[PDB]
C-alpha cells in the first residue's frame, strides 16, 4: 500500500484518505 | 481488526473499505 509492511495508525491515517467523513465501523463489539 | 496483516504482509486497500461504514 505504502511501500514497506510498517506497523503503525498510518493504515488509520489510510482509513481517513478512503472512508473519511464517517469515522469507521469495525468488527467484534458490544 | 485487519491492521494486523498491513504490519506482517503486502498491505491492500481492500483491508480498509471491508471495516468501514
Amino acid at each position: 500500500f505504502v511501500n514497506q509492511h510498517l506497523c503503525g495508525s498510518h493504515l488509520v491515517e489510510a482509513l481517513y484518505l478512503v472512508c473519511g467523513e464517517r469515522g469507521f465501523f469495525y468488527t467484534p463489539k458490544a | 481488526g485487519i491492521v494486523e496483516q498491513c504490519c506482517a504482509s503486502v498491505c491492500s486497500l481492500y483491508q480498509l473499505e471491508n471495516y468501514c461504514n
